[PDB]
């Protein structure tokens, strides 16, 4: 049966019409297009930070966004330079020429509620429960 | 616009005319050479068995070509299907043989 | 050698012919898509991602 | 034993595809089984002059 990719909740003579031989070279190169369209096929990369996890916490990195997006833009330009053979990238995403000071991406400084996730949400909820508790006497 | 509809249950496979009609693998036909070149594989598994035995007759217009001569003794048997099968096979979208 | 008439694929086994005609929906006593050109002999098929052992497949 | 859940067996006048689904669920209903075929996508690709 078909396996599961993710983890789960657990006389007749041969007719003379053909005899194959290689004759026609592919003029743009069929495998050379095949590798490039394999590379172009690649699906959409996940961006899941800033979203609630299983327990209720964000899945980010405790960075505010004005440094976070500049960081990931510089890292994208660095990966672009690694993808190219050259050392300094021609196309760049950081320090392009226009300013980007009113900018903010998604990451895990802020929760959904709007406050700072310097403490976990599960910690805050368990804290609010444990603030009021009653114990029977002796 | 030239498509090949296969035959079923013994009925004849047919071909698309430029008048939009459909016709079996019979009768005198006229091709531009470029059509044969663009589908030079897929026609070979469709036509050659009808060329060798049936009376399907094709005239392929191309204007100019280099040519090859082969001679024979008329006192004996002769057959050209090896040379013609070689030629019809070796037609390439890029090139043609003589 | 073998070949089917509904395509121009070159086949070898009679069980391979019986397997191939089921793609067109025939019957006699696997992949995700199967293409075939009309000038070259380079047919291309495609297979799912998790399955290993790619043998000229996308 | 619940007579009200087996409508087809206990009503001689019940239509076969009758359900009373929002009120009470039945058992022993009229299920319709299939047998399809999903082929892979094929294409014969011709050039053009
Ligand atoms: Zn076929």
């Amino acid at each position: 049966r078909i396996p599961r990719k993710t983890k789960g909740k657990s006389p007749a003579t041969a007719e003379p019409g053909t005899s194959n031989c290689e004759h026609y070279k592919a003029r743009p190169g069929i495998a050379s297009v095949q590798k490039a369209t394999e590379s172009a096929e690649l699906p959409m990369k996940n961006n899941d930070e800033g979203t609630p996890d299983k327990r209720g916490n964000t899945k980010g990195a405790l960075v505010n966004e004005h440094v976070e997006a500049r960081d990931e833009a510089d890292d994208a330009t660095k990966k672009q330079a690694k993808d190219t053979e050259k050392a300094k990238a021609q196309v760049t995403y950081s320090d392009t020429g226009i300013n980007n000071a009113n900018e903010l991406s998604r990451s895990g400084n802020v929760d959904n509620e709007g406050g700072s996730n310097q403490k976990p949400m599960s910690t805050r909820i368990a804290e609010a429960t444990s603030a009021i508790v009653s114990k029977h006497p002796a | 616009d030239c498509r090949i509809s296969f035959g079923m249950n013994g009925a004849a496979p047919m071909i698309r005319d430029e008048t939009g009609m459909m016709v079996p693998f019979e009768g005198n036909w006229i091709f531009p050479l470029a059509l044969w070149q663009m589908n030079t594989r897929y026609f070979n598994q469709q036509f050659d068995a009808w060329i060798k035995t049936g009376e399907l007759r094709i005239r392929i217009e191309m204007g100019a070509y280099p040519y090859m001569l082969h001679y024979y003794d008329p006192r004996q048997y002769a057959n050209a299907w090896n040379l013609t099968s070689a030629w019809l096979e070796e037609i390439t979208p890029t090139s043609i043989p003589s | 050698g073998y070949q089917c008439h509904v395509c121009s694929a070159v086949l070898f086994s009679p069980l391979d012919l019986d397997a191939h005609v089921a793609s067109h929906g025939l019957h006699g006593n696997r992949h995700i898509t199967e293409f075939i050109s009309s000038w070259q002999n380079h047919p291309i098929v495609q297979v799912s991602a998790d399955v290993e052992n790619r043998k000229t497949a996308q | 034993i619940p007579v009200e859940r087996y409508n087809i067996l206990t009503n001689p006048d019940a239509p076969p595809t009758q359900i009373q689904l929002p009120e009470v669920v039945d058992l022993y209903n009229v299920v319709t089984r299939y047998a399809y075929e999903t082929p892979p996508i094929t294409a014969v690709v011709m050039g053009v002059p």
